[PDB]
DNA sequence: CACTCTACCGATAAGCAGACGTACCTCTCGACCCTGTGCT
RNA sequence: AUCGAGAGGU
DNA sequence: AGCACAGGGAAATGGTCTGCTTATCGGTAGAGTG
């Protein structure tokens, strides 16, 4: 299993002003994902 | 002896909570490239850092 | 196999009481003896 | 036969490696086949122009 | 560039195959890389450090002594974590705010 | 969003920390996919140090929109950030 | 919502209170503490550290 | 046209309940019931 | 796998 | 006629903080009386 990045790490990440650092750890690490939206309502629409 | 473990183990929840607290209520103020601090609604906090 | 089975679950889960009131019944009256060390062992079978 | 002359937009997105002198000619072919200042999209690198 | 997936231990001639541009190749972290460190829990900045790698025997991660002190740490048993950045812009932001000497 | 003028600007003229950080990353990552290099490489195999040997020389073709908090923009170039 | 005030509890056939949708978002493990503030991250290392 | 008995919307607090709680990590150990009803 | 309990580490 | 075993089953009683809901209660305001 993974390590827990968790609040206060990202605060750190916070501060020192790293804002792709936050981007790869939280989601390019993590649990990235894709969704296609509705630009008329807003929802998940359905995607083939 | 008993009583300084005691206080370290209340102490460390104590201050964890009040770190929390502190920063999820400073997180959105940044500097601004007019040089104000503002937060995330563009209130000024400060119209320079640290006056 | 009502009293076998009461105190083997309690005995076994620590759960004191009826299976049928977990959540206000006990818990911890029962644990794994330590088997670490001769010492470990005396130490978890005095402990209050 | 009602032809109607209109303005349109598109965004073109355009890969590192075209990012030359040549980079205008590209895109104006890419926009017949399928300019402003190309965004550079963070963590891709590519370049957004509108 | 298809986005499949070549894995060097189970393809038979891994060694074999010519690199094209465009592609990737996931090597090992080696001696000079940037890597975030930290300890919990994370009280400051100064708990998140970018350090530059040396890989060497043995089990445990070894760091200068006069860097425990922003960590809050000793070797008494304590346990530390290790990120790798995994792209350029990431390295540059470790690199360039994050290092210990910046620190 | 209303793009300033080059000379009614008011930001800060030099690089920030964080502007330094950005640039060198996103240059960096452009050159590790192929982007041409605009400076001599004496060898460099590093996308990273590539990016900082062009920064040296400011031949890294990349502007900074820095935005004001009213939404007003002024775009500062590479070269031009001290 | 299964923590409503003054109503009794959808049980588990275990003898549990449900995992209602509240349950889920709510918490320090729930969603947006557990999931979205925090995360565990790939490509990360840990172990014992000597000088 | 001096009075004093009830109508008022106000404010007062009142007791009420309901709502909150350091970080990260390692491991072990235990996990429904009751009764209809066909089978043989 | 999930859930709960417990023992520990800094 | 007593138990498998899937169908049919929920029951004897054993910290300070905010916002809502109630009693309390003046300060006038009608006038009801004079």
């Amino acid at each position: 299993g993974g390590l827990r990045f968790g609040e206060m790490e990202r605060d750190c990440q916070i501060s020192h002003g790293c804002s792709s650092v936050l981007r790869e750890r939280l989601f390019d690490c993590s649990d990235a994902y894709r969704v296609i939206v509705c630009d008329i309502c807003g929802l998940i629409a359905i995607a083939s | 002896g008993r009583e300084g473990l005691i206080d370290t183990a209340v102490k460390t929840a104590e201050t964890g909570y009040i770190q929390r607290r502190l920063v999820k209520a400073m997180e959105d103020v940044m500097v601004r490239y007019d040089g104000t601090v503002r937060n995330a609604m563009g209130d000024i906090i400060q119209f320079a850092y640290g006056e | 196999n009502i009293i076998t089975n009461g105190l083997r679950y309690s005995l076994a889960t620590g759960n004191w009481g009826d299976q049928k009131r977990s959540m206000v019944n006990r818990v911890g009256v029962s644990q794994v003896l330590n088997r670490y060390t001769f010492a470990s062992t005396l130490s978890h079978l005095r402990r209050t | 036969m009602p032809f109607f002359l209109k303005e349109l937009s598109l965004t073109i997105s355009l890969h590192p490696s075209y990012f030359g002198p040549r980079m205008q000619d590209y895109l104006k072919a890419k926009l017949l086949a399928d300019i402003d200042k190309g965004r550079v999209v963070p963590g891709q690198g590519f370049a957004e122009f509108e | 560039d298809t986005g499949e997936r070549i894995d060097l231990r189970y393809h038979k001639r891994a060694g074999d195959i010519p690199l094209r541009y465009g592609w990737r190749v996931e090597r090992h972290i080696r001696d000079g890389d940037v890597v975030i460190f930290n300890r919990q829990p994370s009280l400051h900045k100064m708990s998140m450090m970018g350090h530059r790698i040396r890989v060497m025997p043995y089990s445990t991660f070894r760091l200068n002594l006069s860097v425990t002190s922003p960590y809050n740490a000793d070797f008494d048993g304590d346990e530390m974590n290790m990120h790798v950045p995994q792209s350029e812009e990431t390295r540059a932001e470790i690199q360039e705010i994050t290092m210990v000497p910046k620190q | 969003g209303k793009a300033v003028a080059k000379e009614d600007r008011t930001t800060t003229p030099y690089m920030t920390k964080y502007e330094r950080a950005r640039i060198l990353g996103t240059r960096a990552l452009q050159i590790s996919m192929n982007a041409p290099v605009l400076v001599d490489l004496e060898g460099e195999t590093d996308p990273l140090q590539i990016a900082m040997k062009e920064l040296a020389q400011k031949k890294i073709p990349l502007l900074v929109r820095r935005y004001l908090p009213d939404g007003s923009y002024e775009d500062w170039s590479v070269a031009e950030l001290i | 919502d299964n923590e409503i005030a003054g109503q009794p509890q959808a049980l588990q056939k275990s003898g549990r209170p449900l995992k209602s949708i509240r349950a889920r978002l709510k918490g320090k493990e729930g969603r947006l503490r557990g999931n979205l503030m925090g995360k565990r991250v790939d490509f990360s290392a840990r172990t014992v550290i000597t000088g």
